[PDB]
């Protein structure tokens, strides 16, 4: 009944994205420093 | 009965149906 | 009590009420018509007909002067000349102003005659009149708004609109003396086209007809000659 | 949800009602005269007390009806 | 008095359809609630646990009367939003006593004061609010099972109609509809709770059930199992209405959907009245001797709810970007503290419960006032954010987002500090009043062996302090997205104000701009008093704390 | 046109009788009740009209000690 | 900023509500002296005189009632201490009943002493 912007998960997903918390594999970040060359 | 006077006062028991006069007065000063 | 007609009182013809100001209205209507004919060439019989009929009926309406007209017209000049800004259509608009819940008036010119049209705020009962009759434009825009939306809201009206009770730089226009119900009959005996409310509506339709005649150019040569045999019927040779 | 509520509320209900859900019981009734001098009808028995002993419930009841008469009309009235 | 005020106001309302009367009908309602205060003040000269009134149906207690008066003050303060125009024009030329009492100021105020706003055009709004107060106060005084049900309905139905009184808002109709439906489910639990009590005990008197309960406290055919689990069903129906978890889901949606002046009264009054009613029930149903009945106490729902309200309230509030959804989750974590103090039943915890409920109701009201005032201040400000353009019902909820408050300390610093102090008081930071409230409930719980719930609450608060700090971080740490309106401050467009004297004679004409447009005094004074009460509570705590010391002594004496 | 009560109450009561009789005369008939309750009882008792005693709806138990009755004892049965 | 006749309308409501609120205030002030919840030295003595006058007159202390003895009870149990609720629901006692919460012995115990002294004063005359 309530509008999507007011109760929607995807709108929370915009304001708090999962990408704001990086998660790399050891294949790309073996040294745990964000892929620093 | 007070709540009944509320229903009569506001016209809650009224079905509107059908199917206000001139208010523009002109004045004459004549020539300039 | 019975001296004057009551505006909006039914006349005996349905939907036709008593005109708040029949004399000036006919002059306004007649002078306005005598102005629009001037875009017609003088050799048009339509011009000469309307020009003849309107002037004949104009001189009759002038012949019936309300009581005290000379006194009021001398006063009303000293108002228009002293406070022309208040009644100027180029300044207050063609509708007399924006505040409908107070009095309004503009000065209008026809043929060079000067007219002042006034809009007294509509007479309604106290108990069904909200904010003195102010216009409800709806709730002011609140919250986060863009400038354009605030512009479209009417934000420039804070600095131009008037509190109706604010009346110091303005003068209260008193309108023209009216015709005593005896004079209304006497005038309409001269015109001879029914009630004066009937005479008025025929005058205003006469005003609107001029624009259609002008556009069509009804005084120019015949468009379509009838072709041979067009208006032949079953007549026997004489 | 059906069984869990029903099991829980079966104990909440009293012996007076759970009766009659090969040795059955039989209710026995007799007569009195002192309590029969002027037997009232249940509508009169409620009237005997609805307007004196429990008149607060009537006054509160009336306020609920008034709010419904005013509220139900405020939200659905033609706007004019 | 409240009933005479409703009937009298209703007779005047029923012979008018003039929408211009709404402001004056709200101003008369504040006068009416002030008479109710004068009457319940006169009734305060007796010391008693309770006095049965009106055939046993109603009762009066010192606690019952101090709470009606509080409801009456809170109602007067909320009623101010619909009683005075939001904005104002102020000039030094109109600032003396002779000016205010003997001069007049004429100017076009229709747009500046929002004369024709929705909050100013609902004729019946104060009337429906008085009915909710009538139901609230009657519930605190209810002594019978039947009286409880009628009073909670009279309170609830009015909150449904208030939630729906904005009938041209699709957002209020929706919030109203959810609240009516799920509250009707809530009442069916309350009716079942009362119905099982009368059916097993033969009595509608609360005074009779407390007597049966006290006898049954000893240390074979009719063990009184019904009291604890009839009261359990009865209790769940009230945990819905105070929006204690796990029956809380409606309140974020309803509070966010209805207009903010309305959400102020709907999110505060039901809690005061319902919590006071439950307090007397919890005291008179506690088995002092440990017993089989004690193992099944209906009050364990309150601990389970307080436990859940702490976790749910602070955690779900972490990722809320909507300010009204944030305010409601903050309430669910505060009702957990209230519930914890209500479930430990002891002199210290009853003092703590009484103090916490009054302080949170004044603090949550300050939060609402600052919020409402901030969105009336944005009148001379303009923004270019797409999100602030995509919001819905911006007239009914001017401020809907936390981000809309970004840089508010650079637009109005003291109102931003007032909201900072109020928020910091929700956190529980000393020396503000909210710290003292939280400490009093922790002290009581620690004394009575509820060490585990104390540990939950302290860990919970640090989690909830995260989203409180994101609000303040929004106010103080970035720059405003709002700009002064370029035409309201242009040095070319100015309205004319004119000052007249006692008898319609002009004194001085003035030309005024947008910098001469300020918040109306009734809201800035109200925010100012509550802010300073919160700020300086430590120097003014003696009379308020002693008032709760004495009420608890009367309730637990004899 | 229509009068206002507070400006001219009598001209309003005349207008209300003629133009809105069902509503206006409802208020008269209804108000006549509390006028009846305030005037008829005093004048009735004035003229000796006495309200009747309540009729017995439960056995009227006499007050005072029992009368120590002799007679109709078991010996009299035969 | 109300219309032309709205404030006079609001005065009539405010006028009534203050009259109604101020009458409840005045009634509550006197009845508290009867409730023993206000300083009532004057009221006690004028109570002891009025009532002991009623005793020696033989007339009922609280007067006579058209209502039945049980109806009197319901009336006493609806209105006793009922001015403490005036802020919410008003109520006034219009019933002459005998159930007022006080031992009436002091009035009888008093009047006979005024009946003892009256007879003795008549003897020496
Ligand atoms: C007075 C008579 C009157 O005004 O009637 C004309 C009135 C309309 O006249 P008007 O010219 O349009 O009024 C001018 C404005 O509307 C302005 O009218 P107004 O609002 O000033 O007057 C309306 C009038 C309406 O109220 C009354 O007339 C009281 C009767 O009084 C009020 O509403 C204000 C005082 C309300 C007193 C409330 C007392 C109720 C008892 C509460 C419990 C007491 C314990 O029509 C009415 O019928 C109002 C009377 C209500 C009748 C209800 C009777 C049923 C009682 C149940
Ligand atoms: C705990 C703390 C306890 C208290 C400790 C002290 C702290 C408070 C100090 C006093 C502050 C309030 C009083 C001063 C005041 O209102 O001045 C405003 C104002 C000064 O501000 P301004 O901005 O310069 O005003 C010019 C603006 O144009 C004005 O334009 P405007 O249109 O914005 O003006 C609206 C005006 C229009 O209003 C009026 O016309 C005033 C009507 C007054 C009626 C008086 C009735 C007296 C009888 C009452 C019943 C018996 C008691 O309304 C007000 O100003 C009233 C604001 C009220 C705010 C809330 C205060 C009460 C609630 C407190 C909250 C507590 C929360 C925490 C606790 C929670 C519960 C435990 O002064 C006046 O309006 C002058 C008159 C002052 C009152 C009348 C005195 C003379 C009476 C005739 C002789
Ligand atoms: C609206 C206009 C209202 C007009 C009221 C009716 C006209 C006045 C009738 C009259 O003159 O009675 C005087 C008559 C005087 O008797 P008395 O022989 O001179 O002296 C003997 C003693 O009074 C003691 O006499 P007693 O002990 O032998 O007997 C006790 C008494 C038994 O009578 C009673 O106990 C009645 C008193 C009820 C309790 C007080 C309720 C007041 C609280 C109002 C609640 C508001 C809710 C919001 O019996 C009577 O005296 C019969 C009185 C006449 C029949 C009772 C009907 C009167 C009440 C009418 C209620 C109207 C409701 C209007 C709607 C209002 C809400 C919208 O009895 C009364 O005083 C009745 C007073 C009623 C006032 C309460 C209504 C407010
Ligand atoms: C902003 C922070 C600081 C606030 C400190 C003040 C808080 C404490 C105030 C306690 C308070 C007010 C209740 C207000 C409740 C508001 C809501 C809850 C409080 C929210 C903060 C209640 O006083 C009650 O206090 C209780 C415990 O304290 C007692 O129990 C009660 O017996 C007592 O009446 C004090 O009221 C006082 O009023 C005065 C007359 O003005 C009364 O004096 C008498 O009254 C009449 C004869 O009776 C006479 O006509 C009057 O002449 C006489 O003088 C007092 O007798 C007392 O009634
Ligand atoms: C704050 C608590 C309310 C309060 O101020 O109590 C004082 C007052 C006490 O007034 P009061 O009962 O003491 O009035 C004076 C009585 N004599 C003269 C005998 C001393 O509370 C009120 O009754 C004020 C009513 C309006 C309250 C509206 C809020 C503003
Ligand atoms: C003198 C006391 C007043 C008696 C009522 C007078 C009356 O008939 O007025 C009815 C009233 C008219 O109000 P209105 O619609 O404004 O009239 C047209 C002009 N505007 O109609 C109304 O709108 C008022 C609301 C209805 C009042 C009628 C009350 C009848 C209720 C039953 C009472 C009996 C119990």
């Amino acid at each position: 009944f309530l509008p999507e912007a007011m109760v929607g998960r995807s709108k929370i997903d915009e304001k708090y994205p999962d990408s704001d918390y990086p998660t790399l594999t050891d294949k790309e970040d073996p040294d745990m420093n964000g892929g620093y060359i | 009965t007070i709540g009944f006077v509320y229903e009569l006062g506001h016209d809650a028991l009224k079905v509107h149906s059908r199917q206000l006069k001139s208010s523009v007065v002109i004045s004459y000063l004549g020539n300039i | 009590k019975g001296k004057f007609l009551v505006p909006g009182a039914p006349t005996g013809l349905t939907g036709l009420g008593t005109h708040p100001s029949p004399r000036s209205a006919l002059l306004y209507l007649y002078h306005s018509t005598l102005e629009k004919l001037k875009q017609i060439p003088e050799h048009s019989v339509y011009r000469q007909s309307v020009e003849a009929v309107t002037r004949h009926r104009l001189a009759l309406v002038e012949s019936v002067v309300p009581e005290g007209y000379d006194a009021w017209v001398e006063r009303a000049k000293k108002l228009l000349e002293e406070h022309a800004d208040q009644f100027d259509p180029t300044k207050v608009g063609p509708e007399g102003g924006e505040e409908v819940q107070g009095a309004r008036a503009v000065k209008v010119e026809r043929d060079g005659r000067v007219f002042v049209v006034s809009r007294l705020p509509k007479e309604e009962d106290e108990r069904v009149l909200e904010w003195d009759g102010e216009v409800d434009e709806g709730p002011e825009l609140e919250g986060s708004r863009t400038l354009e939306e605030k512009i479209e809201g009417g934000l420039e009206k804070i600095f131009t609109r008037r509190d109706v009770k604010d009346t110091v730089g303005r003068v209260e226009w008193e309108p023209e003396p009216q015709l005593t119900a005896e004079q209304v009959a006497e005038l309409e005996n001269k015109i001879g086209a029914g009630l004066i409310e009937e005479v008025i509506q025929v005058a205003e339709g006469e005003l609107k007809l001029v624009d259609t005649m002008v556009k069509a150019r009804v005084w120019e040569p015949l468009e379509e000659q009838p072709r041979p045999g067009q208006w032949e019927y079953f007549e026997r040779k004489p | 949800v059906g069984i869990i509520i029903s099991s829980f509320l079966f104990k909440m209900l009293p012996y007076g009602v759970i009766i009659s859900n090969k040795n059955d019981l039989f209710f026995i009734t007799s007569k009195i005269w002192d309590g029969a001098l002027a037997e009232n009808n249940h509508i009169s028995s409620i009237g005997n007390i609805m307007y004196t002993n429990y008149n607060v419930w009537l006054i509160l009841a009336s306020f609920i009806l008034l709010l419904a008469m005013v509220g139900a009309i405020v939200i659905t009235i033609k706007p004019r | 008095m409240i009933m005479i005020s409703i009937l009298s106001l209703l007779l005047s309302t029923s012979v008018t359809l003039r929408r211009d009367m709404s402001i004056l009908f709200n101003r008369i309602s504040i006068i009416a609630l002030a008479y109710c205060i004068l009457h319940d003040t006169m009734s305060l000269s007796f010391i008693s646990k309770g006095i049965g009134l009106h055939g046993g149906l109603l009762h009066i207690t010192n606690l019952t009367q101090i709470f009606h008066i509080f409801i009456f003050i809170i109602s007067i303060l909320i009623l101010q939003l619909t009683s005075f125009y939001p904005r104002k024009v102020w000039i030094p030329e109109y600032s003396s006593l002779k000016d205010i009492f003997f001069n007049k100021i004429l100017y076009y105020r229709t747009k500046i004061i929002n004369k024709m706003g929705e909050h100013m055009k609902i004729i019946e709004y104060p009337l429906i609010l008085l009915f909710v107060i009538s139901g609230a106060v009657f519930l605190i005084s209810t002594n019978d099972l039947v009286s409880i049900f009628l009073s909670i309905e009279l309170q609830s139905y009015g909150l449904y109609l208030l939630s729906t009184i904005y009938r041209n808002s699709e957002l209020s109709t929706t919030g109203g509809l959810i609240y009516f439906l799920l509250g009707g489910l809530s009442s069916c639990f309350i009716l079942l709770g009362t119905s099982l009590l009368y059916v097993n005990s033969g009595t509608t008197s609360l005074d009779g059930l407390y007597i049966l309960n006290s006898i049954s406290d000893v240390n074979s055919w009719y063990k009184p199992y019904y009291l604890n689990f009839s009261l359990l069903i009865f209790s769940i129906g009230f945990l819905f209405k105070v929006s204690a978890a796990p029956f809380h889901f409606w309140s974020p949606d309803v509070y966010d959907a209805i207009p903010t002046i309305v959400t102020t009264f709907v999110a505060i009054i039901a809690k005061i009245s319902i919590f006071i009613f439950l307090l007397e029930l919890v005291y008179y149903t506690n088995s002092n001797a440990n017993s089989y009945l004690s193992e099944f106490s209906w009050t364990y729902a309150l601990l389970i709810s307080s436990l859940l309200s702490l976790i749910i309230g602070t955690v779900v509030g972490l990722t809320q970007f909507r300010i009204k959804r944030l305010l409601a989750y903050s309430t669910i974590s505060h009702v957990g503290f209230i519930l914890l103090a209500l479930s430990v039943s002891s002199i210290e915890s009853t003092q703590a419960f009484i103090f916490y409920l009054i302080q949170y109701s004044i603090s949550n009201l300050n939060a609402f006032f600052i919020l409402i005032t901030i969105g009336f201040s944005l009148y001379g400000y303009v923004t270019n954010n797409k999100e602030y353009k995509s919001l819905l019902d911006k007239n009914n909820s001017p401020i809907q987002l936390i981000s809309q408050l970004k840089g508010y300390f650079y637009i109005n610093p003291l109102l931003s500090l007032s909201l900072a102090i109020t928020i910091f008081s929700f956190v529980g930071v000393p020396p503000l009043v909210g710290f003292f409230a939280k400490q009093m409930v922790l002290s009581a719980a620690l004394d009575n062996g509820y060490i585990f719930l104390s540990l939950i609450a302290i860990i919970t608060s640090v989690i909830g302090a995260v989203y409180y700090l994101n609000v303040i971080k929004e106010i103080f740490f970035y720059s405003p997205e709002h700009e002064v309106n370029p035409v309201l401050n242009e040095s070319d467009s100015n309205f004319s104000l004119r000052i007249l004297n006692e008898k319609n004679v002009l004194i001085r004409s003035v030309l005024l701009k947008g910098r001469n447009i300020f918040i109306s005094s009734p809201f800035s004074i109200t925010i100012s008093i509550i802010t300073n009460v919160i700020l300086l509570f430590i120097f003014m705590n003696k009379e308020w704390l002693s008032m709760g010391t004495i009420l608890v002594q009367i309730l637990f004496s004899a | 046109t229509t009068p206002r009560f507070w400006s001219t109450p009598l001209k309003y009561c005349r207008w209300a009788a003629r133009e809105r009789p069902a509503l206006f005369f409802s208020v008269v008939i209804g108000a006549l009740g509390p006028v009846t309750l305030a005037t008829v009882p005093p004048l009735r008792r004035l003229i000796g009209d006495v309200d009747a005693a309540p009729i017995p709806l439960t056995y009227p138990i006499p007050p005072g000690p029992r009368k120590q009755l002799k007679g109709y004892d078991d010996d009299t049965e035969d | 900023q109300v219309g032309r006749g709205g404030f006079a309308k609001a005065m009539r409501l405010a006028g009534f509500i203050g009259l109604a609120g101020g009458f409840l205030y005045f009634y509550q002030r006197s009845i508290l002296r009867f409730y023993g919840m206000s300083e009532n030295a004057r009221e006690v003595e004028m109570d002891m005189r009025e009532m002991t006058d009623r005793v020696k007159a033989g007339l009922p202390l609280y007067g006579e009632s058209r209502l039945s003895p049980a109806m009197q009870g319901v009336a006493a149990r609806q209105s006793r201490y009922s001015a403490l609720f005036f802020g919410v629901m008003p109520w006034f006692n219009f019933v002459n009943h005998n159930q007022h919460g006080v031992d009436t012995a002091k009035y009888y115990q008093q009047a006979e002493r005024e009946l003892e002294a009256e007879r003795l004063a008549r003897e020496q005359a």
